[PDB]
């Protein structure tokens, strides 16, 4: 891959992967338990840059969904199990809010990245033509 | 060419202003919270020949000194300043910020502290019996009573210093706190007096001053001018682009 | 991500706070003892951007500098502690308070908890219990055959026996005041646990050393003001509505930026 | 969202208690019958760690 | 170089990263002002881009010198 | 905004007014208990500067 090519792709693959965790969090939003039985809990994408070794600067790599830690918000239902003493069910953590205006912001990253792309694009034609 | 650039000064410059109203207009229901009114100011470009560009550079001039309306909660240390007025605190570097949040809390150990980093009046913090009952006068007073013992026995504990400064005489400090301008101090000095005649209004507490409407209408002109500076934007890069048939051949 | 889609995330996520604090403040009339919550709200930090210039004062000039700012978080939820109302329950056991004070309460793990709640009952061994099986401190220990129970306006529990003309003394019921009352844990159940910023528990007897007194018969009310809450539900609601339209203009004004 | 779980908390406490109202009301002239009141309580609370 | 503007925050005291007062660093970055720097690139780009054709064709021009 | 605070400041006096009444209502045939009067009072006004 060329080196601009390089950095908007992995620009628009990781926003990619950002609004997946993002859609699956809005849907999983009120979903009471997941397959082991278990709350499920909210994902988030944590974006580093990429190309550490050498100018240490371009691109971004998201390796690593993790979980993010707010308390899992609890509803009182003593007749459904999966309810502990002081029954409680689990009730995944996700802030829907938070999740469409994160949607949102994706999908405004992933537009501005496929725009750069079209004029380098446009750029990198002419330049081939470089005499002949 | 380069007027792309002074259209891209606008439209980022914009956006500032849009951040300004989000933050302005977050804060709705924020106790004594102060609008941070903006403005754009025009900066001409003096040059060589021809002056015909000027930016859009985005500015805050200061606050809204327009008192927000009063919600009666009748809490006996919620505090309403007239206008004009601040409650002074002790910051957390420890200078006398000025604020209109008059919602007074007490620690186990008698700190009277509006949101802490406490309140500054006739003397150091003040400070009251732990057994406080407090009780907060018109002029600022503060007397207490301890729950069990007669209650003629309210002997004044304290007084809660109030300051009269607004608008051009006092700006922001990166926190809630106002401070005066610098300006405003090769004059009434570095720390004000009393004012004895700035007045409390008990049980009372002040919202916010964040106009709506005038907010909504900043949002809709400010999207509007940033779709303006798009269109100026997409003319000049098509002028050039045309344009660059000149050289070749 | 740009400043304003967040600032306005989380002016949204404050209303939302805020409705959840009004919604649980609803559904909690009928509650004995309850105290009525208010959310309270703080700026964040402001970014300085251009420091201001210095007023030359030759003429008029705006005072123009630049700070942004961001934020509305959810810096406290007080509890306001005022008196709430008393009703009648004809209920022996039942007990409302005069003033400041709490009961306290040992919890099944060994630590002391305070209610303002007075739907005591006996469990099957004689102990004073709230109503959820919390042994209430120190233990009174009814004897099994009382013909009536009698709680005084300073706590002292007596009960009357078939033959004696003379109301046995059978316990002591005493207060709890704190020296900062709206700084205790709530931990739900009508319970609080005392804290750093409520400081050590102060025990006395009813009506003594600040402590309230005692209302046999009679149970305190939620202290919850619907107007209150009504107008809050619309201020949300319109506040909500406000901040939901700077995040469209913001995401519009970003659209028109990606396009070109 | 949690204000809609709340708020349907509290509809069912209030349906409750009626409930009890009317079983109250209707066992009027029966015969040695006690009346009821339901006690409420709050649940868990869920903090949020200030920085 | 690196750029000197201040490092906006933001507020999310559930992620780490966040220091005591939780803020989330959020890197610096004027989205519109880049989007006009990559578009002036590319168009200062074509412009040389087509200086050299131009000059490559004036030369082989030259060439043609006499004959 | 604004008319919705002053308007709850208006519920909140008829509010303590009709507390009032009530009590004065309920404790008629308490001997010796003086009835009660709640006077009430317009908040700080605001100062809108004319040129």
């Amino acid at each position: 891959l060329l080196n601009i090519f390089d950095i908007a792709g992995s620009a628009l693959a990781a926003q990619s992967k950002r609004l997946n965790v993002a859609a699956s969090n809005l849907a999983n939003a009120d979903s009471v338990t997941g397959p082991d039985g278990q709350p499920y809990r909210a994902k988030q994408v944590v974006f580093q840059v990429d190309a550490a070794p050498g100018q240490a600067t371009g691109g971004v790599k998201v390796a690593s969904v993790i979980e993010s830690q707010a308390p899992e918000k609890l509803v009182y239902e003593p007749g459904n199990p999966l309810a502990d003493a002081n029954g409680y069910v689990k009730m995944p953590n996700v802030d829907v809010v938070g999740e469409m205006v994160n949607t949102m912001s994706a999908s405004r990253s992933y537009q501005a990245n496929i725009e750069v792309l079209n004029t380098v694009k446009s750029m990198m034609l002419k330049t081939l033509t470089l005499g002949q | 060419d380069h007027a792309i650039y002074t259209a891209m000064g606008a439209a980022s410059q914009t956006l500032n202003q849009q951040a300004v109203t989000a933050s302005n207009l977050a804060n709705a229901s924020t106790p004594g919270f102060r609008a941070q009114l903006n403005a754009l100011r025009a900066v001409p470009v003096d040059g060589l020949s021809l002056a015909t560009r000027t930016l859009v550079t985005a500015s805050t001039p200061g606050a809204d000194m327009t008192p927000g309306q009063l919600d009666y909660t009748s809490r006996p240390l919620d505090v309403a300043l007239q206008q004009d007025g601040w409650l002074v605190v002790q910051a957390a570097d420890g200078a006398e910020g000025y604020t209109r949040n008059g919602n007074i809390q007490v620690g186990p150990t008698g700190q009277l502290t509006i949101q802490g980093h406490p309140v500054i009046g006739e003397g150091g913090p003040i400070t009251v019996p732990e057994g406080s009952e407090i009780t907060i006068a018109a002029d600022g007073t503060i007397s207490a009573l301890n729950p069990g013992d007669p209650p003629n026995t309210v002997a004044p504990v304290g007084r809660l210093k109030l300051v009269k400064a607004e608008g051009n005489e006092v700006q922001r400090s990166d926190d809630g706190l106002f401070r005066l301008t610098a300006e405003a101090q090769a004059e009434r000095g570095a720390v004000l007096a009393a004012d004895p005649s700035i007045r409390i209004m008990s049980g009372v507490l002040e919202g916010s001053n964040v106009k709506p409407v005038e907010a909504m209408t900043d949002m809709i002109a400010n999207a509007r001018r940033f779709e303006m500076q798009m269109k100026v934007i997409t003319s000049v890069d098509e002028n050039e682009g045309r344009a660059n048939q000149l050289l070749s051949m | 991500m740009i400043s304003s889609l967040w600032i306005a995330k989380t002016g949204l996520d404050a209303q939302q706070t805020n409705m959840d604090v009004i919604a649980n403040n609803l559904a909690n009339v009928s509650t004995n003892g309850f105290k009525r919550q208010r959310a309270v709200f703080e700026d964040l930090l402001y970014q300085t951007i251009r420091q201001p210039g210095a007023q030359s004062s030759e003429q008029t000039t705006l005072p123009s500098g630049l700070q942004i700012g961001t934020g509305v978080r959810p810096v406290a939820t007080e509890r306001l502690h005022s008196q709430g109302n008393l009703s009648q329950t004809n209920n022996s056991k039942d007990v409302a308070i005069k003033g400041q004070g709490f009961f306290q309460v040992m919890l099944p793990d060994g630590t002391s908890a305070y209610t303002r709640d007075g739907s005591f009952q006996v469990d099957q061994n004689g102990q004073l219990v709230t109503a959820g099986g919390f042994q209430v401190q120190p233990a009174i220990t009814i004897p099994a055959n009382a013909l009536s129970i009698t709680i005084g306006r300073d706590g002292v529990v007596s009960v009357t026996q078939q033959g004696q003309a003379a109301p046995v003394q059978v316990g002591q019921l005493n207060l709890t005041t704190f020296m900062n009352d709206t700084g205790l844990e709530s931990i739900g159940e009508n319970l609080y646990i005392e804290t750093q910023s409520s400081g050590a528990p102060n025990e006395s007897t009813p009506g003594l050393n600040g402590a309230g007194l005692l209302y046999q018969g009679y149970v305190e009310t939620s202290n919850v003001n619907v107007a209150e809450e009504l107008v809050n539900m619309i201020q949300v609601q319109r506040a909500y509505e406000i901040n939901s339209k700077a995040v469209s203009t913001t995401d519009q004004m970003l659209q028109k930026l990606t396009q070109l």
